[PDB]
């Protein structure tokens, strides 16, 4: 404002700039790694989806948000939020699991009441299979009346793109028993379940990882964004600044003259 | 004198900030034009001549020294202040001290990044 | 500064003014005597200053920070006057290396106050411009030659606006 | 500038423009928050006007707080409702934009004057936010909002 | 042949590779799943993955768990929870763990508790087995 103030401003705007930048590259660092790591994984989770992929097992009849705990640095949370509210009416089961507790925001009210669980420390070292298993594991021991579950997450698509996903969980293991799923062998509701199990993690892992990929990248973007923004402003101000700055000086020197010197 | 007595002197001028104030004050009382930032223009010259008087001399002349440590106490960012600016244009480098750093406990204070010795290596020990 | 700023300059003098047989002037205005000193030997050292030849491709004029501002300022005119000698009289492309045209500027302004003037913006001489104009306008390419002015520019207020 | 500062004392109604707004194309482009008649009052002006005005001044101001934020962010974080109001605020803006006959000549765009009640209604409706779905540009440069409604459809 | 996907979240060994066989100790049993299987789902017992690629080579891994699912079609996906080479698998640990494993077992409890050991026993053993 008064030039000081401007500076006061500026100071911080830079700081911000830096800060924004900090995240930017930082996020990107995390990201940088993260994308690579996606390979076996990608494939892997893509793998997870094997089976339906083939013998597809669908009924006339859960849900589960997946994301980071951290904000909508994309439209991650909101997207699922949307589509899950879209859901909730329709009947699956309205059980939700929110990976990301920024899921638990977007939906968080009677999604203080439609969840089964929600997950946190989502990131802070990119998710790993363990987690997937972890979340899988307790999931198992759940009062899902394992309808048709959905996992809605944002499957990242590319650096600049993600898609809010759903997949359905043949939580009705019986659809998983049914039909075409017959030719299948090791067909026992054992290996069945015990694949469902395994795949719950696999998928979970993946999805989650996608989510997070998305998260890291959108954040990355965001974190750029800001920092150019900063820059611009700095530019804008800075002029106005100087101008006033000197202007100031000038006046006093003005005053100094003929106000304190000529005549005072 | 010492310099000319092949003797090596250290003058610390602490602080020209006050000096300037006085000098202006003086000017003004003398009803004489001061100058930029209300301060006399040739307070630069003043100092210039002063600092021109500090030197590293040919040895032939005893080649003593007068090493000068002027001090200016910032009021922060008002280096822009004419006299600091002056001094900047004069200097052989500046020692920025970072108080913040001091508060961080980082004592020496130094804003090293802005601290500079324009000269560098001739004043440096190979050791160093 | 001193990146071999000077080295480059020295080199420049070398590169053209030797090559194309021009001449150079260095008018060290308001400079540190020390810096002119340093340079001096540096030229000596470079051999561009030759002490065995006063046809060291540069004539040096120094009007360091210890003369009246105007005087230091006027070292600028001086350099000009010489360079004018070499252009017109020596038919040449004189190179006028100036350090710092700023310091000159400040100096002009410096006298103004004392000159009882109202020296305009930033305290700057109102005639800041005229000073500039007239000197700069002295610089050009005459038919006889060129005074190519290479002006070292100090960044007042780290700004140039 | 003190001089205008002074001037103000002699004012009893003011139209303080905003070139700032103007740059945004706008005609009429105002500093709204000092475009006045001192006798701004629900008695003097009807309260409908008044309240609406106070509401308007409010929202727009709030929005005024918000750009700054948005700028230093996006608008995303900022409650979507607010995002809505923000949008509305622009709409209100756009709807304030009033093009003239004499400068259809310039604008290539019709000249307009608006009886007040239709006005109160206008902004009030936008305030009722039902219209909301409709674009800024529908709002831009109109006389009655109705025409804007028309223009919106037409826009669509 | 078969798109044999020998993958692990972390490691894809074969990727839709026209492998002749993988010998494959699902908990179902050890089998020589050959190039282009029948719909079948399999649970991975810890064992070795013996990866008879179409190459004579059969690769060892010891596998912990996961699934290979040997599909209706010719896709075989060993989706190994973790299947690792003996190369990186430390007998020194394994055996040591394993004796211990039973030792611990002795002070273990329920079907599960004992299991934690036993599973391990079983596992570690099957590594020890393997190597």
């Amino acid at each position: 404002a008064t030039l000081k103030d401007i500076t006061r401003r500026l100071k911080s705007i830079k700081n911000i700039q830096k800060i924004t930048k900090s995240m930017k590259m930082v996020a990107a660092a995390k990201y940088a790694r993260a994308e690579r790591e996606l390979k076996p994984a990608r494939v892997y989770g893509v793998g997870s989806l094997a089976l339906y992929e083939k013998a597809d097992i669908k009924t006339p009849e859960l849900i589960i948000g997946v994301s980071s705990d951290r904000g909508l640095c994309g439209a991650i949370h909101s997207s699922v939020a949307k589509q899950m509210k879209s859901e909730a009416a329709n009947l699956k089961e309205v059980k939700i699991i929110g990976v990301g507790d920024k899921i638990r925001s977007i939906l968080h009210r009677t999604h203080s009441d439609q969840f089964l669980v929600t997950f946190k420390e989502v990131g802070r070292r990119p998710p790993t299979f363990g987690d997937a298993s972890v979340i899988a594991l307790e999931l198992l021991n759940s009062g899902y009346e394992f309808d048709e579950g959905s996992i809605i997450f944002n499957r990242f698509r590319s650096v600049i793109s993600y898609k809010t996903e759903e997949k359905p969980i043949f939580s009705l293991d019986t659809i998983s028993s049914a039909e075409s799923m017959s030719i299948y062998d090791d067909i026992d509701a054992d290996v069945l379940r015990n694949y469902q199990e395994y795949s719950l993690a696999n998928i979970i892992y993946y999805s989650l990882k996608e989510s997070t990929t998305s998260e890291q990248s959108a954040r990355m973007t965001a974190m750029d964004n800001a920092s150019k923004n900063a820059s611009e402003m700095i530019d804008k101000l800075t002029l106005t600044f100087n101008r006033t700055r000197q202007a100031v000086i000038t006046k006093e020197l003005i005053e100094i003259i003929s106000g304190a010197a000529a005549l005072d | 004198y010492f310099r000319d007595n092949g003797k090596h002197a250290l003058i610390i001028y602490d602080d020209l900030s006050k000096q300037a104030v006085a000098y202006r004050q003086m000017s003004l009382l003398l009803r004489r034009p001061p100058g930029r930032e209300a301060y006399p223009g040739d307070v630069f010259y003043l100092h210039s001549r002063l600092l021109e008087r500090a030197a590293k001399m040919n040895d032939a002349f005893g080649g003593g020294s007068l090493t000068a440590l002027p001090v200016i106490e910032t009021q922060a960012g008002d280096v822009s202040a004419y006299i600091p600016t002056n001094v900047i244009s004069i200097t052989d480098g500046q020692i920025f001290l970072e108080t913040e750093l001091f508060y961080k406990g980082i004592r020496p204070a130094i804003n090293v990044g802005l601290s500079v010795s324009r000269v560098g290596s001739a004043a440096q020990t190979r050791a160093m | 500064a001193g990146v071999g700023k000077t080295v480059l300059i020295m080199e420049l003098i070398n590169n053209v003014a030797k090559a194309h047989g021009g001449y150079s002037v260095f008018a060290g205005v308001g400079e540190r005597t020390r810096e002119g000193n340093d340079l001096y030997h540096e030229m000596i050292e470079s051999g561009v200053i030759n002490l065995k030849d006063a046809t060291s491709k540069v004539a040096l004029v120094y009007g360091q920070m210890n003369e009246p501002p105007g005087a230091r300022a006027r070292v600028a005119l001086t350099g000009l006057t010489v360079a004018e000698y070499f252009r017109d009289q020596e038919g040449q492309d004189v190179l006028l290396f100036i350090d710092n045209i700023f310091r000159f500027t400040q100096a002009g302004s410096e006298v103004s106050a004392l000159l009882g003037r109202i020296p305009s913006a930033v305290g700057y001489q109102p005639t800041l411009a005229t000073d500039m104009g007239t000197m700069q306008e002295r610089i050009t390419t005459t038919k006889k030659g060129s005074i190519t002015s290479v002006q070292a520019i100090y960044v007042p207020a780290d700004d140039l606006t | 500038d003190p001089a205008p500062a002074t001037t103000f004392a002699h004012l009893d109604a003011t139209t303080v423009l905003s070139r700032a707004i103007a740059e945004l194309g706008i005609y009429p482009a105002v500093d709204p928050l000092d475009s006045t008649s001192r006798i701004m009052d629900p008695n003097i002006v009807g309260s409908e006007h008044y309240d609406v005005a106070r509401g308007v001044q409010k929202i727009l101001q709030d929005y005024k707080s918000l750009q700054d934020i948005i700028a230093i962010l996006g608008m995303d974080e900022l409650s979507e409702e607010d995002k809505l109001t923000v949008s509305r605020a622009r709409k209100i803006q756009r709807f304030l934009s009033q093009p003239f006959q004499v400068a259809e000549v310039f604008t290539g765009h019709l000249g307009k004057l608006v009886p007040l009640k239709e006005t109160i209604k206008g902004f009030q409706q936008i305030l009722a936010g039902e219209y909301d779905h409709l674009p800024e540009q529908a709002f831009y440069m109109v006389g009655p909002i109705e025409e804007a409604v028309a223009k919106a459809d037409k826009l669509a | 042949q078969m798109s044999f996907t020998f993958a692990s979240p972390t490691q894809v060994f074969f990727n839709s590779a026209n492998v002749r066989q993988v010998d494959v100790p699902t908990q179902t049993g050890a089998f020589g799943i050959l190039a282009a299987h029948v719909p079948t789902l399999q649970v991975l017992r810890p064992g070795l993955v013996v990866v008879h690629a179409e190459d004579g080579t059969t690769s060892k891994y010891f596998v912990s768990s996961g699934s290979v699912t040997v599909n209706a079609d010719s896709s075989v996906q060993l989706l190994a929870e973790e299947a690792v080479t003996l190369d990186m698998l430390d007998l020194g640990a394994a055996k040591a763990n394993l004796e211990k494993a039973q030792s611990e077992l002795l002070g273990a409890a329920d079907e599960a508790t004992r299991a934690e050991i036993q599973i391990r026993i079983e596992a570690n053993e099957a590594l020890v087995k393997a190597l």
